[PDB]
């Protein structure tokens, strides 16, 4: 009678039961298959590997992602990343519940009609809904008026929602992401000259990128001290006991989301689009949504990326306002966790579209649901 | 004609460090698709013989086909020691510190065990009070002096030096302590 | 049903029953013709004599090998040991079983078409198959992961290997070996003032250079302290009792795979190469190789070999990490025991090449199977 | 002697002289600045370019608008617009003659203000008049009793007049405009799945709007049809040569405009807003405005917009009693034609405004000549 | 007065004067010393040799390239390269003239610091400037719009240049140059069976692939009829009178540009990178680079490349467009004559870096010019 | 101040003043002691008798050469050899001068530290320096690029040089030489059966070799031509007034340099052995080597062996290559030619060790300071 809750992400991809906390499964989206014969007899190798088999057996392999931004390139990788998160991650049968699923706020219509016949035809489930991921990262603080902004490993967007009603005029997307600041970053690094190509270096440059870097407080200024001194440089070990020295970088990569320019992104700084969706409201709410915003995704993970958020939304001053801040802790999880919780409700019962719906309407229906 | 037990001193490296792999695991070292027991003790039982039914992982049951003719331990041993992604059904255990593995910062952990041994023509488990571990033969190991019994089925191949033993059953804490690198 | 195993070695070739773990018979393989009429009638001489025949008659006697690095230079003579193998050392009849035979990692491929073509046609076996010498070796330590070092008779050669992947672009061939060691060892006699010339000759020197050599732990203390002290002089006695004497030459030997630039070879002395070879890697799996290093070949055997290895590559350091050799007993022997274990295997039975079908393919099928 | 004419449009600039009964010449109202360093040795760069050139160049740079609705937001850039204007696409001194200067019916004071300003200091013109595009508008057919409407690039409004009297309290405007259609559009190519963002691509969208797009009779039968039938789609290559594929899409631009409420605008569709202009006049006047009523501007360019304003209103039915629109070609032009016409008149000259006459007054007095 | 223009090639260097059309000395950039005693007195041997000496002297000799892709190993012999350039090659010193320098598009700055360091302190140079090797590319043909391509000995890095503007974030390098090409000929020189091992063996092989190797248009069917007809083979005679033949050999080469797989280097072959590179551009620019494609460096000579090359990105299709390359012929001298035209230009009297302005800033305003 | 030259020859020896271009001694190298009693009171007789005073008494006397192949075997009669020179064959005393000695290529440490003890310790002479034979023979005609060939009554040795490099792994030594000729032709003409017998005989047998004997262009064709014709012989008288007359003899003698194996010796006839040394040398030089080649020392005195051994090297025919010999005239003279000239040379002041660094070094540094 457990439904079952199911995430779609351009880096994690996270499985849950009714009634968890935590998430019960997440692991890398990744699939990968050999570069080479192989020699040793019996050795029986596979046809492929997924997830954390592609980490372990990382470098005699090939590497895909099988997620763009949000799009999709490779239904039957996806396919096998779903089959072996339920069989071997879960080791539960999937006729067994209804089943739900995630979509970024904009994204062509085509998916999720793939979705819905995957899900139906392959898994056997006896029932199926899709649902927006702004509306459940919101349930992990109710507040019935609230401002999204996520960014994630692939899409950047908006959506401000008012007493449970969400505005369609004023969504706002940005395409700037993970992948960007791992590009930039390796452009940077080979400022100093260590040599990276190749998914199996690109992961390592990822894991370097998640434990050192932080944010400036003032570029201008920051920057001009690092150029006087040392102490801002910090020194790491690579898996080959190599060793790596870093300077402005640290600092230099956060910029990028402040100035896109730096990458020739055009669509501003994540501030400047934020403020302009604010304006895009009824002269009234500007004030009620600045005096909360909420913020989630892997991206604003990073340290004190808040403080320059509201030192910059200040400066740019909508008015003379308070300015404010939501930015729990364990934020990543949060998507998932706000899933499980309004999976838990009663209503869903109502929501769960049966097959036998499904085929008596066709899949359209599925769509009308909701934008 | 005789009943005799000998008791060997094993380590597994692991990435499970003691206190963590103690804290999350009740039930100790595991395969990572375990069989049941009742499996298991079927598996080992084909060796034997009566192959007629499988109710086991379908990887495996490719394996299996694969090895028609019977003495399937040769075949065994060696697609046991080369397979090695989460598919596997098996733990496996080195009895030296040298283990071809991480085997460095990687933790060491110190098992006891007492048990029966076997070397088998084909169709048959035959007494080794001297242990015959030196010449490359397969060597089997029961805990009980047949089959049924099935707490534990381990066999042991390699070089009499660098020997390895590898286990289709559970290793739990019970057996297990912490122990020098 | 029970193959047979046979071996081509630079120095010595040895004889096998498939299940077996220890060969039947070891002998030179070399060819001899005597070089003096002979004059007692009716004494019944062959044309020729061939592997231990060689060592009684040695003084008539003028010797060839038909082996030269990884390369067969006189098939008809070549020929003449086979022919000697199977009818005198086993009585076996080749038809009755299948046969099985090895090869360096790296050879023109009209070896293996002669290898080939004279195995069917000629003895009209069963079923041959062909090897690489260096994984077979591996087959002997039976670990999942480790780079192999070979120095034979003829040859020196690296493959890594990875949990049974080979890596084509790693392999690595250095033509020293123990016949440039052993006329290396004739010139330092040559200090002393012994003549030795001529192949017989040269056999003999061999036998001192097997019993009384060893590695130095330095090079340079060592000679130093060889100046000064008499305790490493050592003193030998010649089957026709003449009494040799030795003194810093038992060192000076080994010195040799560790620079062949006192002997004007050129390409690097083989922790050199060997450490090349792991960094030609992918930065990934450098850790895991000096993890497991495995050594085999006659070479090897000499003492302290692998002490002095080690503090090469750790004076190299390619990391503050953790290095080991493997360097098990018995082996020499240890390539031809790895060849019974896997003639044993049931998945031969789908690999072993059928008369029949290289009467339909031809020749060139058999090279395409691997490199 | 021959004075100039002079359009304000936020996407089209029209200069004339009286007498022409086609604008000598037509831009895009557009400024632009550049984007990256620039590299090679004596290119000559610009500061900046303005109108063709910055579409020819137009992925190298970044776009401004300087006009919006009704206002000018960047009054040197707009100078340098009217400077490139007078200089090199009309070729003539601009103190030559007087000059005529066009605003939208209701706009702050300060716009004519400052073009009143500017136009004397800069150009030293000797006479000046300033000209309202609704009567201008109306002069195009000369008829004595009239309401009109225009809707262009950022604001839509309407005007009754009758026998040459205005009626302060009717006129009505209302700033839905290509504008926001461009954003409708775009979201619905999301819909579909094509990427469509930054300037660049914006223009493409206004290219692929005017010859692809049409109007429907009926939105809710159009689209039934539609969602069955293929035979509606067209098909249409980007200047890459990727290629594009449209549907509902067609139809569904247009029908906007009748319903704000489709992109979260408020203020009620254009049909009825004119019908509610002209409930303030009497029912007689009421009625000669229902018998004949004048649209113009590229907006009306849509195929079939008269019959579906005619049946909006009809529908509202103000009474029993014919309704019809005038919409001649080369409509867009007429707004020019009709002030070449009225400015080739006698009685201008007492219109024209001194500059001596605005030197002694300040503008003021050339605000006291009309609203 | 007459500056000079300076050439840094991990193959060849060259040395100009403005107004030149041709390298006044070109050379390989090799630096040896002796490998032995040395015997017969007063020989005055010297330490070292330099370009066509060492090539005299090759066989006694071991062999240094002191470039790495774009990296300097060892300041000094390049220093004695430079030495030797402007007192023996050019006969000219060094102070008279202001002097130009190249460098390949992305490399760690510590290069431009000893340049420009080492310049001024040895050479006393009056002023220096630096430049970037795609740039005077483009000034060989001068169309103000290219997109260039370039493989030299040691890097293969992609441009594109609009109008006079480069974009920083397109620019691509990939790692694969002509001595990956020599090592694989080497290993399959080796598959035919020819002994070929230390350096001076490689400039041998080096010269065999010059003349012998040509690029196939089609892989497939040439290897199928290679394998057929004897008629394909070729044969070569080295300085030591031995002949050599060459078969499949001869297209297998070139191949591993398109499929750097067949080395298991894995950064895409070169068409699917150039090809990426505009597709990382705006959309309005991809059509005019299509219709402008320029080929530079020693890589290119190859026979029929331009043909495949046209053919591959043509079969990606990224539309129904016009596809042009540019091969003019000189194509090898082209990255020097465009620093001669360019040099010659007036505006470089802007450019010119004096020393006494280095002084009195230090390095950091040489650098901050460009990247 | 003319320091002196003095050779050590199992023939002859020869003494030297720098700057002559003849020897101004040369005698038989033996020593000779009295076989009988001697009857005359008084007379005085001699412990020996040395150089021609021995030819005078040879019928009286029992015969030695202290010195073997390169290896001397009596240091006191030596010295009493050099005793003798030093004072009756010159005239001039030792003291007087430094000194220059002679060592074939390869021979055992003791000769080199032995004389340096006894001629310093002994003749307590000011300074002293050793030469190596190859070397002063190149000096002939100071070509810097040559391989040398010596053959004499004890030693036959090989060694390539180029620019003044030594290639230590290529000089090759063999101990074929005139005195086996001699045995041979003893045997041949007790076949005949002439009586020859001790050592008195053997100096006719030289002299008989020396006159009588020549080179065959092929031996097989001299045969079949000797067998019939008696024209071929030649006659001949002894001090004896016998008289004497050679047939095959007369080329059968030098015919065993090419064929080792008529005399049952193994190792390659001399020229084979040269070549051999010349496919050990690296491949470039190899051309080199066969473009200048060089030959000394009575073994080559015989007429027309130039030509067989162009044949020789033909026939072998490393290659389709170019092959030359230097045979000048006065070529048993030019090894001490050529240690007179080099002699001569100021640099030599460096290379003369002294005799108070003798007694501070001790020997070692002697040996030490080349080969
Ligand atoms: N971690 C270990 O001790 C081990 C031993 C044998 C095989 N694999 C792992
Ligand atoms: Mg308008
Ligand atoms: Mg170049
Ligand atoms: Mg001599």
């Amino acid at each position: 009678t457990t439904a079952l809750v199911c995430d779609n992400g351009s880096g994690l991809v996270k499985a849950g039961f009714a009634g968890d906390d935590a998430p019960r499964a997440v692991f890398p989206s990744i699939v990968g298959r050999p570069r080479h014969q192989g020699v040793m007899v019996g050795m029986g190798q596979k046809d492929s590997y997924v997830g954390d088999e592609a980490q372990s057996k990382r470098g005699i392999l090939t590497l895909k992602y099988p997620i763009e931004h949000g799009i999709i390139t490779n239904w039957d990788d996806m396919e096998k990343i779903w089959h072996h998160t339920f069989y071997n991650e879960l080791r539960v049968a999937p006729e067994e519940h209804p089943t739900l699923l995630t979509e970024a706020p904009l994204n062509p219509k085509a998916n999720r009609e793939k979705m819905t016949q995957i899900m139906f035809e392959t898994f056997n489930v006896p029932a199926m809904y899709v649902a927006i991921q702004a509306v459940l990262s919101l349930y992990a603080s109710g507040r019935t008026t609230g401002i999204v902004l996520d960014s994630g490993d692939g899409v950047t967007h908006n959506v401000p929602i008012y007493e449970g009603y969400a505005l369609p005029h004023a969504i706002m997307r940005l395409d700037l992401a993970g992948r960007d600041l791992t590009d930039y970053l390796m452009k940077i690094l080979t400022e100093r000259g260590y040599s990276f190509v190749t998914t199996a270096e690109r992961e390592i440059v990822r894991d370097i990128k998640e434990k050192l870097c932080y944010v400036a407080l003032d570029f201008e200024n920051e920057m001009a001290t690092a150029a006087s001194s040392s102490s801002l440089e910090k020194s790491y070990e690579l898996p080959d006991g190599q060793v790596i020295t870093i300077g402005n970088e640290r600092f230099r990569c956060p910029e990028t989301l402040f100035q896109p320019s730096f990458i020739g992104m055009e669509s501003a700084g994540i501030h400047e689009t934020t403020y302009n969706s604010i304006m895009k409201c009824d002269i009234d709410i500007r004030k009620d949504l600045y005096a909360n915003n909420v913020m989630s995704g892997g991206t604003t993970m990073y340290p004190g990326i808040a403080d320059r958020m509201q030192k910059e939304i200040t400066a740019l001053a909508p008015s003379t306002m308070k300015i404010k801040i939501i930015a729990p802790p364990e934020r990543k999880y949060s998507v998932w966790i706000g899933g499980s919780i309004l999976a838990s409700l009663s209503t869903f019962q109502q929501m769960w579209i049966t097959k036998q719906e499904y085929d008596e309407a066709g899949p359209s229906i599925v769509h009308r649901k909701c934008f | 004609t005789n009943l005799q037990k000998k008791s060997f001193t094993l380590y597994r490296a692991d990435n499970r460090s003691f206190e963590e792999m103690q804290s999350k695991f009740p039930e100790g070292f595991k395969a990572w698709t375990p069989l049941d027991t009742k499996m298991a003790r079927q598996f080992a039982s084909i060796f034997i013989g009566q192959k007629d039914t499988s109710n086991l992982p379908k990887e495996t049951v490719k394996n299996i086909s694969t090895w028609g003719a019977k003495p399937k331990l040769k075949d065994l041993s060696n697609y046991i020691k080369y397979t090695k992604d989460k598919s596997t059904v098996w733990v496996s255990t080195a009895i030296n510190t040298e283990a071809g593995g991480q085997s460095s910062g990687a933790p060491l952990h110190k098992i006891d065990m007492d048990l029966y041994e076997f070397a088998i023509d084909g169709q048959k488990l035959n007494p080794l009070p001297e242990g015959r571990t030196k010449n490359m033969v397969p060597s089997l190991l029961l805990d009980t002096p047949q089959i049924e019994t099935s707490s534990i089925i381990a066999l042991n191949h390699g070089p009499v030096n660098d020997a390895s033993i590898s286990f289709l059953t559970t290793i739990p804490l019970k057996n297990v302590k912490p122990h020098k690198r």
